């Protein structure tokens, strides 16, 4: 059970970057994939959640706007596009899968496993 | 069978536990269970798993008549009769198999709640509802079989029957 | 103040055949039936002892080439297809018992 | 729900006892707390669930208690491989909620 | 001289390899470890049956019902 | 089991209700359980219902001797370990499909046990006492899966304990 | 499984009842079960319990070749068929009679316990806890299926739930 | 099942006596031994019982100092050791297997079965 992400990518301030996680060793379409954001020297910093059944997506209201989401079946991996690069945006990507923890009829708590290895997206002219 | 679903962050065993209460969330597994279920299982493959030297030609290089037909008739009987064995042990032992795990973890949770008495009520998805305070410690006592329902049946009655 | 009972389950699981229904998920399975082979023949514990181009009647009759195996001992004889004989020609009314 | 975690940084030899600990903004559920160890270049590696039961292979010098709004990771001895960066994370309050904590 | 025991013989065209096997086939030795096989209906020694079928799968675990 | 004779008067399914309560009695099925069983009766015939072309001889003219008495012995020995098959895999397959539709009957009956919870007791011949008023829409919650207990509890909890 | 050990002192019977009340210790075994148990033993041991009349030659004195050869094939496959026929078998019929044994134990254990409602709660060493005073026709009308529960309810509920 | 005992003994006064009492048709390392003695004419008198698995073993406190108790587990046989004999000793001594009644979790009563032949010990000069 692992997730590899893409590589490092360069992009410039006013673009848009798509970095993807390929999921070997579980069903896919059976479990959540979360985007955490950790900038250099600054702690983790959680950006969304996409359904890889539904396709249905869950950002947080500071990323609103400017991240887009999307799965791929088939191949098993998880795409996530962010726009409107600035200075900011910085950072290492990580793609994280969501165990929710069921107690029988309802869910209670859970916890992040397996992590992806990470993506250095840096912004720069 | 009430039992929805398999737990797949479970690792560490066949059959288990899951809790949640003041303290928390936690999962464990049962180990006398998971050990009797392979025991049966290793058990039984052992019972799966002949030495002949000179025997019949099989495989012919001429057209001869009576006696070649005899040996073809032969081994055709031997191996569809072995195939037809073959398949009915697989299938039996299977089922067998399948059985024996469901009846497992049907003990599993009888076991439970026997233990548990009238301090807790069945809630029909293989999960109970303890109707007093139970810790870690006491989820641990209900896991290891050293649960004593009478220092909370005041309290569990208290909850169950007035509000 | 609750507690769930349950079983463990894994990502893939193998299909196996019951009496009920022939497609059904297990966790593990093994299987029972060798279909492969390594393609050479192992010299023990069996005394086996190859012909080379030699048939075990002609080595029996003592045919010119097949005077490596005089006074020859086996456990299994094997018989290869490039076996001919060099000898007056000859016939045995019933090969197969004598073989 | 906002996760605050105090002392930003803790100074203390091998061998002693670690005590860190992660306060909520509201009262939150004790099930939805998790606790993550991140040694430097790593991604982080989930230790602690529940805010009380240790991950698959987390020895038993990692200890998690609290309840309400205040909750705490213990280790009892330090071993040289415990010193990382620790992060205390919601899980499942909401929807959106799932933030992690500012580190220590 | 006659002797009475156990040799055989067996048409093959299979090389010879110095190895332990306990069950010899025309298309070369195979393991006995499984109680049936499907190379060739021409054995010799400790041998798994012979079977018409390719695959007999016997399960060693439980029912698996996956997560969602 | 404790459920003694079967009602001739359902010919819409295998396994169903019955019911009383102030507003009459009623008799329904349960699709579900009849459908698995079906299901699984079938199945276990599919699995049930060779070509062979040329043989050896089996009726004979002439006393040869030999041969004619090795392929008798051929065909006799194979008639009989196929006789003796069959009946095994008839038995076999007969006592599994008696089995498994007790079980079914038995999980419906561990169903409506576990839906009802402190709200009704069992009496013991397959039928449940509901210790409320239970109307026509009731039965049917009850029937369906969509029974909520938590709202007829107290009145439940009152009439089974309190005289 | 609940029921950990047997009873070497009663001899009158495979299933019976054990009491103790301020009357003193008792035994008593269960026809019906055993019974039933002896008769589907004796119905399996039945169908357990062919003529062949002229054969083929199965010994040989002289060294021939291919028609001893296929006599010796025919007889060894023959015999390790029907080695194989029985050693299935029994082991099938053992594993039905152990599983039987054992459901009919559960099936007493069922009844007895729906035969006393809420008027005893089980103690999960396979054996009850009466919460009334019961004497020894008390105890004979448990065993022989004759038990009033009603008149027993009020005090019964009175000893289970108010201390 | 049965317990067989040997034969009478006419030891004389400030002596020893050994009394053994062989158990066939049960385990015999499964049950209590238990020895009870009869006087000529009165009643029978518990002296004490062995443990026939840890060995173990439980006199009367009027026959301490004076009883020792063993068994033999590869005959399947128990023995009584009785010392400083007296007249008054002499009696017909009975071994019994005593059954105890389970009731699930607790032991509740019992009784003697079977007993022995008894042995006739006579102490005279």
């Amino acid at each position: 059970v692992q997730l590899v992400q893409s590589g490092a990518e360069m992009k410039k301030p006013g673009a848009s970057v798509k970095v993807s996680c390929k999921a070997s060793g579980y069903t896919f379409s059976a479990y959540y994939i979360h985007w955490v954001r950790q900038a250099p020297g600054q702690g983790l910093e959680w950006m969304g959640r996409i359904n890889t059944d539904s396709g249905g997506t869950n950002f947080a209201q500071q990323f609103e706007g400017r991240v887009t989401m999307t799965r791929d079946t088939s191949i098993s991996t998880a795409y996530m596009e962010l726009s409107s690069l600035r200075s900011d945006d910085t950072a290492v990507y990580y793609c994280a899968r969501g165990y929710d923890f069921w107690l029988g009829s309802y869910r209670a708590g859970g916890w992040f496993d397996p992590w992806g290895q990470g993506t250095l997206v840096t912004v720069s002219s | 069978g009430f039992i929805e679903n398999g737990w797949e962050g479970m690792i560490d065993g066949w059959y288990g536990f899951r809790h949640q209460n003041s303290e928390g969330t936690g999962q464990a597994a049962d180990l006398k269970s998971t050990q009797a279920a392979i025991d049966q299982i290793n058990g039984k493959l052992n019972r799966v798993i002949n030495e002949k030297f000179h025997q019949i030609e099989k495989e012919f290089s001429e057209v001869e008549g009576r006696i070649q037909d005899l040996e073809k008739y032969v081994e055709d009987t031997k191996i569809d009769l072995w195939s037809y064995n073959a398949e009915l042990l697989v299938a039996l032992e299977n089922q067998h198999t399948i059985d024996l795990t469901d009846s497992e973890m049907n003990k599993l949770f009888e076991k439970t709640r026997r233990q548990l008495r009238e301090n807790a009520e069945d809630m029909g998805n293989g999960c109970f509802k303890i109707y007093h305070k139970c810790d870690n410690a006491c989820i641990e006592s209900i896991r290891n079989g050293t649960y004593d329902h009478d220092i909370y049946r005041d309290e569990a009655l208290n909850n169950r029957f007035q509000i | 103040a609750t507690l769930c009972l349950g079983h463990h389950a894994v990502p893939n699981g193998t299909i196996v055949k019951t009496i009920t229904d022939d497609q059904i998920e297990v966790t593990n399975a093994t299987e029972l039936v060798q279909s492969s082979s390594t393609g050479k023949i192992c010299n023990n514990p069996h005394r086996i002892l190859d012909g080379r181009d030699c048939t075990l009647i002609d080595a029996l009759l003592g045919d010119p080439h097949c005077d490596v195996f005089q006074d020859e001992t086996w456990d299994l004889y094997v018989e290869r297809s490039s076996a001919f004989s060099n000898c007056y020609p000859y016939d045995v009314p019933d090969y197969a018992s004598l073989r | 729900i906002v996760l605050t975690q105090s002392p930003g940084t803790l100074s203390l030899s091998p061998g002693e006892r670690a005590t860190l600990s992660c306060r909520a903004s509201q009262s939150v559920s004790s099930s939805y707390l998790a606790w993550y160890q991140q040694k430097p270049g790593q991604a982080p590696r989930l230790l602690i669930y529940g805010a009380s039961s240790r991950a698959t292979g987390i020895p038993d010098r990692f200890r998690g208690s609290g309840s309400g709004t205040d909750f705490t990771l213990t280790i009892s001895r330090l071993e040289p491989e415990d010193f990382a960066v620790y992060y205390c994370q919601q899980y499942g309050s909401s929807p959106q909620g799932f933030t992690f904590g500012p580190g220590t | 001289k006659m002797r009475t025991g156990k040799s055989s013989i067996m048409r093959s065209d299979a090389p010879i390899d110095t190895c332990i096997s306990e069950c010899i086939t025309p298309n070369g030795s195979i393991p006995n470890d499984k109680p049936f096989q499907n190379v060739n209906k021409i054995t010799y020694g400790a041998c798994p049956k012979y079977v018409k079928q390719s695959t007999l799968k016997l399960a060693t675990g439980m029912r698996n019902v996956p997560e969602k």
